[PDB]
């Protein structure tokens, strides 16, 4: 399954509510998952199974789609948000990745 | 009969514009209301059937809640075609009432 | 030899054929098939569910702490094993079949299980 | 889905008017549907006249209810609405519409409570000519 | 230090919606059931509180799902009477008539294909006025003739409500509420476990429930809202009304041949005097039945609130008037002499006069419709008034009136007590059982 | 919590290199690890995994030339590339799995704890 | 809690007496029993555990061959029969309650009940 | 007390009714509807019997295991399950949990016991 | 999920293989159009019930991996522990075996279990 | 190998409702003969 993640190039405040968006090239159901990189940072997973959150992560990070359309929501993009984010499908083998949504501060 | 009071009667909004409407009602309506948006000429369009769930076919901007007396509709982000007189309507029981109407111009 | 075959041997020499018996109880004109596959599978059942019950899953000879009443049957085992077949001895002791079944499930599930429950402790 | 008001455009005062709605889609003789009618004066909101269930049962506007008569025919996917002593107030464009209230999910596909199908309407005048 | 422990067997389930069947002791195909159980194990639960909700019970819909399938599979194989769609000639009947019978029925002759398939013959039959419609004149036609498809029952298959026990598969359980206060929702401290229901007669009525059970202790008012004067309210009587219910004509009936090896039931010719269908109820027992509804009203809307009935608003036939099958006769009685009166809050008998029609549209379908045979003799039926299905204005005094219609509410009211659970025997619970 | 890689570097076209990444907290004996690489022009690219019964599963474009292996006395998840080619460059991050419902071993391939990264260059 | 033996207390050796202890105060069938004795000049010993219902039965393996434990919860009484009494056997015994506990229940590893213990002379 | 009497009783008193429910699980219109309730009668019978057939309790309507109690699933003492607390009461308290001690009672035993008492019979 | 691990040993060597046995086995269950289902269901039913019978006889109920007292012929495969363990699938390996399952199996009933329940009664009986 | 009747899932009325899983296990080292003309 191949993974278009947009947009690309999205820049916010520290202050904004963002949604960075991703489709499939199959339906997956809700087999996805969400990653936050840091430059030089071991990317962190952030959201399982779509819809569901991992501990340690806040509740400030919000995942929901299914099937080929999803998406990620920040409330309120603080600056420990500001990171390149991955939309990964585990629903078939190989796991794939997109290419990545870079958060800029305006 | 329940007796409806919607406010504003008249809004004028330009597009790209929150608008809110809100309905309240003379006695609980358990949740039971409709949101219709009205062109000049053309029978009321459904826009949502309950107080927040939306009616097939209509755009994601439109959106509402309440609940008991209180409830209003919200266009998250007002468009060209987005005019008209929009109305509130209960089916808790009869007789069924429209509110009055707020009409939506341009500014 | 084959199935039913010991059905006119002693219930001993009978004993022997357990299996001969038990695989040949799983296996217009598609609706009776499929009701006749449903019976086959419920009946199974049924008797399987009685021998979970009697702690005698698994096994086609289960040896039992229920003592025999002589009421039931006062035959020595010579005239039961020896000089006796199963349809006879079925015969025999069929308005005693649900007591026995009776006893069976009270002492050698109820009460032994809950033994076994209390020994895993101590 | 589609509903298809017909009638006299014209009644003159004291007369009763007839109007017929069809309905094209036979959720006519389906259930937990609820068949309307609305009028709507010129300048003002919307006035429900009454409804048929599809229980064969109606109700009434209670300011109407004396005047207001409804019915229906499934086979032909009809219903009517009978409304005597017309006079100059009860001029209105006259619109029949379609609710359900499948409170416990007896369909398979949700259903909408609100007036989810509108026919075009009549605009009915009263006049003596 | 415990340990899981595995349990088969616990008493435990939760709501489910499955398949249920039936058990009995004709239209309902009751040879089809399996025998009940000649002596029934109703279990009652000790501490057992379940919830209960008869406006969300899924055998309400299972139940009439299943009427609706044995209608249809008892009138498939039967004849259709398309032929008959054709123009009748029709006069009134005169011969020993009253004058509450003037008009109702009419003599139409009509132009039938004989038992060979080239040659025509000339029949008639007489028909009630709620089936023959004027074409544009005594030029008339059958009432939706071209716009349905009018099956003949088959006269040999029985209307006659036979009760039917639902029973639930192995594995699912059906709860009973034994709480004589129950108002159709909410938690019912005493409940018991039954493989099956009761016998429910499928008794097809509008406003009136005939026959079924009654109430316990007292009237019981049920309503999914009471507040909410678009919901049917369900009255369950405590004791029943007698209804006597006649079609006081002696009718013959005749076979006009369709086709090879089916024949039309005309109703024939009527022997004696013409009168009309009635049903007469105790005018002193149906009093005192509302002056116990209104006492059990006038605890929802109030203690000084004055309680009137009134007849059916309008809308079909079906509804406006009490609709009930009396021995395969479909009868369709006014009863505005029941529902007309006002209860203020401070022997003799009541006479309802009956139309009879023979192509009814029971289940209010698009282009389905069946005709009821005619059957010879008089019809007399006495049946127990068990309940009412009213609705409220709404919009000092409520005004009630008759409804009916959609007949799950007829099932509802005697499946109000019943709810279908799962059992769910694997369980697993802390000890100090290890392996 | 931790991964740390280590090993990398530079190779040439048809030589070898050998990764090697360090758990720190977490038990390294029941997780499922893979090895995951980001190639300055493509994004992150599954390589391989081993599970905590020592089976491996490979990409199809490095099956055949990578070995995946464990060593749970070191804490230590290692990678031999051998045959590299230029198209092998990227940036290879260590991986544990998530642990979800029992599925006898096999992977769920949600990459709950990452490791910085070791690039590797081929030239 | 009341606990009164009411057996004899005094046998011939080899010869046989039966102990009955009578319960009182709480309920019988809820707890584990026990008998221990102890000798004239000696402290206590162990010797019979009995559970709640009845069908699990354990020994001091010096009387395992020679007594019999048993319970009647429907009369509230517990009883030991003693056959072939030794010159050892000599002692006082306590129908002391507890023992063990069913797996439903906590751990009764103690005797929480005793009383007037019932003294047995062999001679 | 009868199929499901014992529903309002505590845990402990319900647990030794259990064959009383165990023997009522197996036992055009009309007809198809009793096919189809037998059938499924069948399936959910043997759904439960395959489980236990899974976890090593197969034969048995009480089995024991080597899968311990996680304080997280439910904090009780045995007091406050077994003697005052229904079987309804319980399944309401562990069901988001009836998922992790069904996949433990899978791999924790009945698999890696299997291959124990496989290695033990070897000797 | 159930599905989840589904035959995802199944290119693994037949020890590796041997510690899913659970996953391979929870699946195993669970007008003419409403037939066609009903036959469809009957029939796993009759495939369980089949091979839970054929472990019963066995003397295996219960069980997934179980022991006996049948001895390996060397007909049947020639090849040592680690060829079959360690070097082998469990679908090579019924490819190699299926002309000797038969076989096998006539054994497991005929060699053992039925010579061995007619012994344990007769230990049990002392 | 195996000819079974196969069952429908959908999201007419004689498949089944709610749509299948999409999820799919990898049969890693599993080498299958396949021969889409019979
Ligand atoms: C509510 O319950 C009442 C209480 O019984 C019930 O009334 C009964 O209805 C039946 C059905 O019509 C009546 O039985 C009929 O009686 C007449 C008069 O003698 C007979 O001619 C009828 O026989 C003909 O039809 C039969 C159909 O099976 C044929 O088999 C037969 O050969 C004849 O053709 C038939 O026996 C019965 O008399 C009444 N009882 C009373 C006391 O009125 C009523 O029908 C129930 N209502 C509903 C809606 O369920
Ligand atoms: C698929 O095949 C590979 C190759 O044989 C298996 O892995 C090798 O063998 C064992 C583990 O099975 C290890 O000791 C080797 O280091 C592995 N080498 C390589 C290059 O992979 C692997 O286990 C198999 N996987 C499955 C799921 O069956
Ligand atoms: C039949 O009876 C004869 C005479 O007792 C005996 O020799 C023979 O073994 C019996 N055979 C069977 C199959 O019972
Ligand atoms: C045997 O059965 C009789 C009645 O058939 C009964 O009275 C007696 O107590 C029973 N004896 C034993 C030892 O079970
Ligand atoms: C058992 O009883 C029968 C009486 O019919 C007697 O002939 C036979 O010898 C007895 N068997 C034994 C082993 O004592
Ligand atoms: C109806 O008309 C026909 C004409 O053929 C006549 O024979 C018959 O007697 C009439 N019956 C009645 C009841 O008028
Ligand atoms: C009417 O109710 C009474 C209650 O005593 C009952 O005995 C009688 O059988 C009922 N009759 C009918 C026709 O249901
Ligand atoms: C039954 O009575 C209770 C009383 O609390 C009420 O809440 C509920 O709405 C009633 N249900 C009905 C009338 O269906
Ligand atoms: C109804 O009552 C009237 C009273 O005059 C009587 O003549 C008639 O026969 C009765 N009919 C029935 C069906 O009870
Ligand atoms: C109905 O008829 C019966 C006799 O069949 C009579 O005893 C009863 O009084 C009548 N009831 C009414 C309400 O007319
Ligand atoms: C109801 O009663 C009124 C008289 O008050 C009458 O005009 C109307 O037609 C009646 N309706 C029905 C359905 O009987
Ligand atoms: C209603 O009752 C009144 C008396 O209160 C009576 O005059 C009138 O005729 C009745 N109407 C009907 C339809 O029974
Ligand atoms: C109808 O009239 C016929 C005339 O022959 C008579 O024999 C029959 O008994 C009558 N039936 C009834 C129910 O009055
Ligand atoms: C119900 O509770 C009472 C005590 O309140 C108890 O005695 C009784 O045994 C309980 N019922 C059941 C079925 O356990
Ligand atoms: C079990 O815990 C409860 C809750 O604190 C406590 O009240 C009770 O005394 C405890 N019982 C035992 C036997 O530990
Ligand atoms: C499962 O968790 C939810 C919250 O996510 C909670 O509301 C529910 O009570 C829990 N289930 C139990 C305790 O059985
Ligand atoms: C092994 O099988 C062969 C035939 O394949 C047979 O001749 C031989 O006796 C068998 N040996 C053993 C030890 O089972
Ligand atoms: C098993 O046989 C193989 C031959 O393929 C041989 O290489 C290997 O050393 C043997 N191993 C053992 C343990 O016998
Ligand atoms: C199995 O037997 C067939 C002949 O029936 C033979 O062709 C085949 O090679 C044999 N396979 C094995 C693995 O022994």
């Amino acid at each position: 399954v191949q993974m278009t993640q947009s947009p690309s190039s999205l820049s916010a405040s520290v202050g904004d509510k963002v949604s960075i968006t991703c489709r499939a090239s199959q339906g997956i159901a809700d087999a996805l998952a969400w990653y936050q990189q840091k430059p030089g940072k071991a990317p962190k997973l952030l959201i399982y199974g779509a819809s569901n959150l991992e501990s340690g992560v806040p509740s400030r990070f919000s995942g929901s789609g299914s099937g080929t359309d999803f998406s990620l929501t920040i409330s309120s993009l603080q600056a420990e948000d500001f990171a390149v984010y991955y939309c990964q499908q585990r629903n078939s083998h190989p796991p794939t990745f997109g290419q990545g949504t870079r958060v800029e501060v305006k | 009969d329940i007796q409806m009071t919607q406010s504003p009667s008249s809004l004028s909004a330009s597009v790209g514009d929150r608008v809110t409407i809100t309905c309240r009602t003379s006695e609980n309506v358990n949740n039971c209301l409709n949101w219709y948006q009205q062109k000049p000429g053309k029978a009321p369009k459904l826009l949502i059937y309950r107080t927040s769930t939306l009616q097939r076919g209509v755009p994601s901007r439109f959106s509402g809640t309440g609940s008991g007396t209180d409830y209003t509709l919200t266009i998250s982000s007002l468009q060209s075609e987005d005019f008209g007189t929009y109305y509130c309507q209960h089916y808790y029981g009869t007789p069924l009432t429209f509110g009055g109407g707020t009409m939506v111009d341009i500014k | 030899l084959g199935f039913l075959g010991a059905a006119g041997s002693t219930m001993g020499a009978a004993s022997m054929t357990l299996t001969v018996q038990a695989r040949n109880l799983l296996s217009v004109w598609g609706i009776k098939q499929l009701q006749a596959r449903v019976l086959a599978v419920e009946r199974y059942l049924r008797d399987q569910q009685l021998l979970g019950i009697w702690g005698c899953s698994g096994k086609l000879i289960c040896c039992t702490n229920v003592p025999w009443n002589s009421s039931w049957s006062n035959r020595n085992l010579s005239e039961i094993w020896d000089n006796m077949t199963w349809l006879q001895w079925d015969k025999e002791i069929s308005n005693y079949t649900q007591i026995i079944y009776g006893l069976l499930e009270e002492s050698q599930n109820q009460q032994e299980k809950n033994e076994q429950d209390l020994l895993a402790l101590d | 889905v589609q509903l298809q008001e017909s009638g006299p455009g014209r009644v003159k005062p004291s007369e009763t008017l007839s109007l017929t709605c069809a309905v094209s889609d036979d959720s006519f003789g389906s259930s937990y549907f609820y068949w309307s009618w609305i009028r709507q004066a010129p300048g003002k909101g919307l006035e429900w006249i009454g409804y048929i269930a599809y229980s064969g049962g109606v109700r009434y506007n209670p300011s109407l209810s004396s005047r207001v008569t409804i019915s229906r025919n499934i086979h032909e996917r009809q219903f009517y609405l009978r409304l005597t002593s017309m006079t100059a107030a009860d001029t209105a464009v006259y619109y029949c519409a379609r609710h359900c209230e499948d409170d416990y999910g007896y369909y398979s596909a949700a259903q909408s409570y609100g007036l989810d199908s509108w026919g075009q309407g009549i605009a009915v005048t009263v006049s003596p000519s | 230090n415990l340990w899981v422990t595995v349990y088969y067997g616990v008493p435990v389930w939760k709501d489910a919606e499955t398949t249920l069947f039936c058990a009995s002791d004709n239209v309902w195909a009751t040879h089809a059931c399996v025998p009940t159980d000649p002596n029934p194990q109703e279990i009652h639960l000790e501490n057992v509180t379940e919830e209960f909700n008869m406006w969300k019970n899924n055998m309400v819909e299972q139940m009439h799902t299943d009427i609706i399938s044995l209608w249809d599979q008892s009138l498939k194989p039967c004849v259709k009477l398309t032929p008959l769609c054709v123009t009748l000639q029709c006069t009134n009947v005169t011969n020993n008539i009253t004058d509450d019978m003037r008009g109702e029925l009419k003599n139409c002759s009509f132009n039938m294909t004989t038992e060979l398939r080239d040659k025509r013959q000339k029949v008639h039959a007489l028909f009630y006025k709620l089936d023959i419609v004027p074409i544009n004149n005594t030029s008339y036609r059958l009432i939706n003739c071209n716009t349905a498809a009018i099956t003949q029952a088959c006269p040999k298959v029985s209307f006659e409500p036979i009760p039917i026990h639902y029973c639930a598969p192995a594995g699912f359980a059906i709860l009973k509420c034994k709480d004589k206060k129950f108002n159709g929702t909410g938690p019912c401290p005493s409940v018991s476990t039954v493989q099956c229901t009761h016998g429910i007669k499928p008794v097809v009525s509008t406003q009136l429930l005939l026959n079924g059970s009654l109430a316990e202790e007292e009237v019981m008012i049920r309503s999914k809202d009471i507040r909410n004067n678009a919901k049917n309210i369900l009255v369950q009587f405590n004791t029943p009304v007698q209804i006597n219910c006649t079609r006081p004509n002696n009718n013959t009936r005749k076979s006009i041949r369709i086709g090879p090896g089916q024949w039309f039931y005309a109703t024939g010719d009527i022997i004696g005097d013409i009168r009309q269908a009635h049903c007469n109820v105790s005018k002193a027992t149906w009093n005192e039945t509302l002056g116990k509804v209104v006492k059990q009203l006038r605890k929802h809307f109030g203690n000084n609130t004055i309680i009137r009935f009134a007849n059916s608003s309008g809308g079909d036939l079906e509804v406006t008037t009490h609709s009930f099958n009396c021995g395969g006769e479909f009868f369709y009685c006014d009863t505005s002499g029941l529902f007309n009166s006002t209860w203020i809050s401070n022997n003799d008998s009541i006479t309802l006069p009956c139309r009879i029609k023979q192509i009814i549209n029971m289940w209010q379908r698009i282009g389905q419709a069946m005709y009821a045979p005619p059957i010879q003799g008089v019809i007399r039926c006495v049946s127990n008034i068990t309940g009412l299905i009213l609705t409220r204005d709404g919009g000092t005094t409520e005004t009630f009136r008759p409804s009916g219609g959609d007949m799950r509410d007829n099932w509802r009211s005697e499946l109000y007590k019943y709810k279908v659970v799962k059992i769910e025997p694997l369980g697993v619970a802390p000890t100090r059982c290890k392996r | 919590v931790q991964l740390v890689e280590s090993g990398g570097g530079l190779a040439k076209p048809g030589g070898s290199l050998r990764l090697s990444c360090a758990a720190s907290g977490f038990t390294f004996s029941r997780s499922i690890m893979h090895w995951v690489r980001q190639a300055p022009g493509k994004g992150l690219e599954w390589v391989s995994t081993i599970n905590y019964a020592g089976s491996t599963y490979y990409a199809d474009s490095v099956r055949g030339r990578f070995v995946i292996s464990r060593d749970n006395s070191k804490n230590t998840l290692s990678l031999q590339m051998n045959s590299v080619r230029p198209e092998d460059r990227a940036v290879y991050h260590c991986a544990k799995d998530k642990e979800g419902y029992y599925s006898g071993g096999y992977p769920l391939w949600y990459f709950d704890l990452w490791g910085p990264g070791t690039p590797v260059t081929i030239s | 809690v009341q606990l009164v033996e009411t057996g004899g207390g005094l046998v011939q050796p080899g010869g046989s007496l039966k102990l009955s202890c009578r319960a009182s105060g709480y309920t019988f069938s809820s707890f584990a029993m026990s008998w221990v004795r102890q000798a004239p000049g000696k402290g206590l010993e162990w010797v019979s555990l009995i559970n709640d219902r009845g069908g699990l039965t354990f020994y001091v393996d010096s009387v395992k061959g020679r007594f019999t434990i048993s319970r009647d919860n429907s009369k509230n009484t517990l009883s030991l029969q003693m056959h072939s009494l030794r010159d050892g056997d000599t002692a006082v015994y306590y129908c002391a309650t507890g023992g063990m506990s069913s797996a439903l229940q906590s751990s009764k590893y103690y005797f929480d009940f005793w009383g007037q213990g019932a003294l047995v002379t062999v001679s």
